[PDB]
């Protein structure tokens, strides 16, 4: 994600704190969820009892 | 050969200056945006050379 934003850095203007990897992972998990709905798919390996 | 002759020259010399007064001498900003804490920065002086 940072690579695609190369040359852009995001910080809290009130502090010197940039957003940590926790937010990115959290966002990425919901992004891969959203894509999983956008096509009727399973997108990570997962056992099913059907 | 030029013991009692006159001599004249057209010459090139480097530009030079001295500060004869300091004018609008200090301008200031408490820069705070995108800083851990308030910071003081001295903005450009104007010099009368």
């Amino acid at each position: 994600v940072k690579a695609y934003m190369f040359g852009i850095v995001v910080q809290n203007p009130d502090t010197g704190q940039p957003m940590g990897d926790e937010f990115y992972n959290h966002i990425l998990e919901r992004a891969v969820g959203k894509a999983e709905r956008a096509l009727d798919i399973s997108i990570l390996p997962d056992t099913q009892h059907e | 050969k030029y013991e009692n002759h006159t001599v004249t020259l057209k010459i090139l010399m480097t530009l030079r200056y001295v500060v004869s007064d300091i004018l609008k001498e200090s301008r200031y900003q408490y820069t705070k945006f995108n800083q851990p804490k308030s910071k003081f920065e001295n903005l450009p002086q104007k010099l009368l050379l």
